[PDB]
RNA sequence: AUAGAUGAGUUUGGUGAUGGCUCUGAUUGAACACU
RNA sequence: CAAGGCAAAUAGGUACAGCAGUGAGGAAUCUUGGUCAAUGGGCCCACGCCUGAACUGGUAACUUGGAGGAAUGAGACGUCGAUUUAUCGAGUAAAAUUCUGUAUACAUAUUGAUAAUGACAAUAUGUACAUUUGUCUUGACUAAUUACGUGCCAGCAGUCGCGGCAAUACGUAAGAGACUAGUGUUAAUCAUCAUAAAUAGGUUUAAAGGGUACUCAGA
């Protein structure tokens, strides 16, 4: 899945990805479902919030992909760790 | 004049009773001001039992049956029955031994 | 709008979107008995030609509509009772409504063997 | 208990399970039960409980 | 009464994987694509095809309203947890660096060096998916008829469920004559043993039989259903396998239902033949039926 | 004649397929073939179910003895053969059923238990300790523990599996406490503490013989509050059975899920998809 | 109750928007047609 | 007590929105049954009497749940429909064989109830029986094809549309895709619809900024 929640705008198109635990699926619509199932994405899920243009559907959820929060970088932005709650609680990821 | 009756539920061939708290002249399975027990008439039987032998299930607060009847609440004579035998009242009926 | 104007009772319901076939919704019914005033032709608008089997009924509910008469030849005519159901013609205007084809005077479409629900057809019982 | 519990009855070895091992969603119970109604106060000793009450609303 | 659905139940032509053991599904299982051809078909067209593909075997004999409100979307699974990395780290360690532990150098650096850097703590088998898609018809393994033919009971699903319709079946000491009942954690059902040497046996054949009248073991005996001595059906090999939520004993045809299917760490735990990209498809159809 | 279909088919079935007709080896012949695990895959597209291997009938009577007539508790008998408690238990009362049969002079079904364990792959439990049987440790994944949750802490925190249980609930407890067989961690930690192996087995017996003690008396104590609630009037056909309770306990709006009685206010939901009206629960 | 949030057809020479309509889901104390 | 309807005239009753039932209206909703055995209620010192409350039998696929059959089935060297007349299908399908005894029928027992009382039926056990297909769709949305007929005609159509002489959209035939004792259609409700937006919208050019700002109430 994707790290946290994302929305970019492409002209009046709106797209909103959210982040969901294990076995949740591919509860997004058509479109988002093929760039998903190809990047190797599993559990995710989308909503359209202004328009539903087929081709600003795809560059700003292309976009939202490429923009997403990297704790990396918030961590040492603020001078504090962001702790991965659910490695920690398993002793590693758990794919 | 309350009395502690009770009220048949359940389906078609499936009796099952409320047993309730409720003044003597309204509907019987209408909401009473209390619900002591539940009364099931069919006797079953235990799982892995095969001495044939059959039982009643009957919940019933003793507790709370026994103020009722301590301040003058009149039970039918079906529930009469069933406080006679925990031990809360005495018999209407006997077998006559002759 | 402001939270003082949505108290005051700004959000009203939206304005009511007409039926399709209206002497039917207004009252809930899926179908209604009618006597047929008269049995003719509509002509489709700008796009489709041709002739449109239609029939002025005269509603149970006292309203007069025109109904649609689907299949390929029917048997109504004046002064004849028949169901009038929903559902319009689309390229007719003013035709609001179908006619049951298994319903009280309008018989079934004979020489039909496909969708023969539609269309009140009974099964041909050739091969009993 | 008159009759011991045979092999067959999940009963026969306990095991019991660890805390969080399951998330069973019961169904909603429609309906509800008259409230039985309060019979002493919300505060206080009443005269109800006391050693000669019986013997005194309710003498021989 | 023969629906129209069952007419071409093992078609050669359509190749619908069955649950059962006959010699036409076992044929049609073999050759079986290696991939659905979904590259130019719509979203619609894709999880139809998996739909159809799935419910040829998943619950084949249960209608597809009753499956469409028993589907579930929680999916259950287990994580391992070795005592001994819990008895010396207390998870602190996950949490170094920025929050997400120590970062290590990428793959093109780590082989250039000679001496390969010490292994990183974690506990044993992580970073390994779990196949959630694999889970979706996991509800139709806690049917009494669906377990009965995971234990190797009976040769098809449907022929199962005639054994429990027959009252031939005994759930936890007591007759059981629902096909539908729910199987739970701890409840041990038993099949007469005469139902299962026939289901599973060899058919009767006089032909054979006929020479074998007079010209540890068994001996012959006609008075039976199956054949005598008793043998074990004919390609039942290729269908021999019991989950690991079941704990059969087949000297009296009995087995435990010790817990619900749940998919673990690279290992699923429901018998289906389809790849995770269709089980992923129906798993999609059933979210809203379209 | 055949159709080509059926043609390709038979000759497939005789070629091909003639090695599954009948099984003549010792363990599994699956289509899919031994995976790179070393498992049978019975389905060659679905490479993530296996053919798990079975407790062979050797090993089913050995976890009988050790838990029957050594006594030792079933948390012991599972840590040193690596079987589940919930198949260890159930091990036994399979055999408690054969045990009946045996001595009720039933006949087994020998011939189909043999033909069907050759074709199942097993594990030997004793002498060759090849695997474990399986995981006695898998801890169910909770819905809570699946969120992605980032906590933002000090840069120099000590964040530990305690922390992170109270970071995803207030209730939740860590996959320390919610192992079956718990006493394994205290093993572990004694061998940490260079504690001799032959004194860290008597702890961990005495650990898991004290745990069952324990279990085996709250449902001692709790069965007798069962009968205690329940008085048995025996009449002349039936023993009429009254089990006492709290009348005042259906909560603050009457609206509680364990009260006892019929509930009023509500109609018949057999008219209702969805309904099940057949038993749920065997007991 | 922590899994629960999804779209599709249709305006234009074309593109992006705005905005209705219809379909996709569930259901009825239903009716009608074929059974 | 008055009025109109029905009955009544020298009377002064009746109003079935009590149960069953009839007529009418309507697209449309059932028996003029049995018993007070069970539960409840009225009267009674007691016994007992009464109870269209109630419990039970009947009608309707209106709905829900369940049953409504499983396994084997290869050269009948037969049939049928297409067609690369030798290829592709019907087809493991059928026949046949081996088993089961499900709804249900019958029988026994128990039980609903006990002080006694059983209208009617449930459950258990034993024996016996292998019994229907129906319906919609097939241009796209939307899973699923050809041939012929028709020729902007006849017709289809939820939306966009189709039909003007070589129509995968109409009618027929076959095939295919589905649901199934149901299947479609009509009507309605929620959701779709951030499509009256409190949560949570918007008003330069697309629906929408008051002609103006001093001002009471109000924020
Ligand atoms: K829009
Ligand atoms: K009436
Ligand atoms: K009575
Ligand atoms: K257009
Ligand atoms: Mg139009
Ligand atoms: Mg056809
Ligand atoms: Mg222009
Ligand atoms: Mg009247
Ligand atoms: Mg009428
Ligand atoms: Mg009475
Ligand atoms: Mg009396
Ligand atoms: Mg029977
Ligand atoms: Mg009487
Ligand atoms: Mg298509
Ligand atoms: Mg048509
Ligand atoms: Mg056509
Ligand atoms: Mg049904
Ligand atoms: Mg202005
Ligand atoms: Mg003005
Ligand atoms: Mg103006």
């Amino acid at each position: 899945t994707i790290y946290g929640e994302v929305t970019t705008k492409v002209s009046g198109t709106i797209v909103r990805l959210n982040s969901r635990p294990p076995g949740f699926g591919l509860r997004v619509s058509h479109r988002i479902f093929e760039m998903c199932r190809a990047a190797g994405i599993r559990d995710l899920s989308a909503k359209f919030l202004r328009s539903r243009n087929p081709m600003n559907t795809v560059k700003a959820t292309y976009q939202a992909l490429l923009s997403q929060p990297n704790p990396e970088d918030l961590a040492i932005g603020r001078g504090k760790k962001l702790v991965d709650v659910r490695k920690v609680y398993y002793g590693g990821s758990v794919y | 004049v309350l009395k502690l009756r009770l009220a048949r539920f359940g389906r078609t061939n499936a009796p099952f009773y409320n047993i309730v708290v409720a003044h003597a002249r309204t509907a019987r399975n209408s909401k009473p001001l209390e619900v002591i027990g539940t009364y099931d008439p069919v006797p079953k039987k235990d799982t892995y039992d095969t001495t044939g032998k059959l039982h009643k299930d009957i919940k019933l607060d003793v507790t709370r049956a026994k103020y009722w009847i301590g301040v003058g609440a009149q039970p039918t004579d079906t529930v009469w029955r069933l406080l006679s035998l925990v031990g809360i009242l005495d018999p209407k009926y006997k077998k006559p031994q002759p | 709008a402001t939270l003082n104007q949505v108290m005051r009772g700004c959000r009203k319901p939206q304005r009511a979107r007409h039926a399709v076939s209206p002497a039917l919704s207004s009252i809930k019914s899926p179908a209604l008995k009618g006597v047929c005033v008269k049995v003719g032709i509509t002509r489709p608008k700008k796009p489709n030609s041709g002739e449109r089997k239609t029939a002025r009924v005269r509603l149970s509910t006292g309203k007069v509509i025109t109904a649609y008469i689907p299949g390929e030849g029917h048997n109504i005519s004046q002064h004849s009772v028949v169901l009038v159901r929903g559902g319009r013609a689309q390229d007719c205007p003013g035709v609001r409504y179908h006619l049951v084809r298994g319903a009280l005077d309008l018989a079934g479409v004979a020489t039909r063997m496909s969708s023969r629900s539609k269309y009140g057809t009974k099964k041909p019982k050739k091969a009993s | 208990d008159s009759v011991s519990i045979p092999p067959d009855s999940p009963n026969y070895i306990k095991v019991p399970e660890p805390p969080q091992s399951s998330e069973v969603r019961h169904p909603f119970v429609k309906g509800h039960l008259p409230i039985p109604r309060s019979i002493f106060p919300k505060k206080g000793v009443p005269e109800k409980v006391q050693s000669g009450y019986v013997n005194r609303i309710a003498p021989k | 009464m023969k629906i129209r659905r069952l007419f071409k139940y093992h078609s050669l032509k359509k190749k619908p994987i069955r649950p059962t053991w006959n010699k036409y599904n076992l044929y049609n299982l073999a050759t079986a694509g290696r991939e659905p051809r979904i590259s130019g078909k719509t979203f619609f067209q894709q999880k139809w095809l998996a739909k159809s593909l799935t419910r040829a075997y998943h619950g084949e004999h249960i209608k597809e309203r009753k499956w469409a409100r028993m589907f579930s979307r929680r999916l259950p699974a287990v994580v391992n947890m070795d005592p001994a990395y819990m008895a010396k780290y207390n998870g602190s360690e996950q949490a170094a660096g920025r929050g997400s532990g120590l970062s290590e150098p990428p793959a093109y650096e780590k082989t250039a060096d000679e001496k390969p850097a010490k292994q990183v703590i974690a506990n044993p088998g992580r970073k390994v998916p779990t196949p959630y898609e694999q889970m979706t018809f996991a509800p139709l393994e806690r049917r009494l008829d669906i377990a009965i033919f995971r234990a190797l009971f009976a040769s098809s699903a449907r022929q199962a469920r005639q054994m429990v319709v027959h009252g031939a079946v005994t759930v936890n000491g007591k007759k059981m004559k629902h096909p539908g009942y729910l199987l739970n954690p701890g409840d041990l059902f038993q099949v007469d043993v005469e139902r299962v040497l026939y289901a599973t046996g060899a058919p009767k054949d006089k032909k054979l039989l006929a020479a074998a009248m007079k010209a540890e073991d068994n001996e012959i005996d006609p008075s039976k259903p199956y054949m005598t001595p008793w043998r074990p059906r004919n390609y039942m090999s290729a269908f021999a396998f019991i989950p690991r939520y079941l704990e059969v004993n087949q000297n009296i045809c009995a087995a435990v239902y010790l817990r619900h299917p749940v998919a673990r760490p690279g290992e699923s735990e429901v018998p289906s033949p389809f790849s995770p990209t269709i089980n992923q498809l129906a798993f999609n159809w059933y979210l809203r039926r379209g | 004649v055949q159709s080509v279909r059926r043609q390709k088919m038979f000759s497939w079935l005789d070629k091909k397929g003639s090695a599954y007709k009948e099984h003549t080896r010792q363990g599994p012949n699956l289509l899919g073939g031994q995976g790179k695990d070393g498992l049978a895959v019975p389905f060659p597209n679905n490479p993530y179910f296996k053919s798990q291997p079975v407790l062979s009938e050797g090993s089913r009577e050995i976890i009988y003895q050790d838990v029957m007539e050594k006594g030792l508790p079933i948390k012991a008998v599972s840590a040193k053969y690596n079987v589940d408690v919930r198949r260890v238990a159930a091990v036994i009362r399979l055999k408690e059923i054969e045990k009946r049969w045996i001595k009720e002079y039933k006949p087994l079904a020998r011939p189909y238990a043999r033909a069907v364990m050759k074709m199942l792959p097993q594990t030997v439990l004793g002498g060759p300790d090849q695997k474990p049987h399986e995981s006695i440790n898998d801890v169910h994944v909770h819905s809570y523990t699946t969120q992605q949750l980032f906590v933002p802490v000090s840069e120099s925190r000590e964040f530990t599996r305690e922390d992170a249980a109270k970071a995803f609930g207030d209730h939740i407890l860590p996959v320390d406490k919610k192992l079956r067989v718990p006493e394994l961690i205290e093993f572990q930690k004694d061998l940490l503490k260079e504690v001799p192996l032959q004194e860290a087995n008597r702890k961990f017996l005495n650990a898991t013989a004290a745990s069952e003690a324990k279990i085996a008396e709250r449902e001692a104590k709790r069965r007798q509050a069962v009968e205690d609630a329940i008085t048995r009037v025996k009449t002349d056909r039936f023993e009429f059975r009254f089990q006492e309770f709290n009348a005042e306990n259906v909560g603050h709006d009457g609206r509680d899920r364990n009260a006892v009685g019929w509930r009023y206010g509500v109609p018949f939901p057999d008219r209702k998809r969805s309904q099940i009206k057949i038993p749920t629960k065997v007991e």
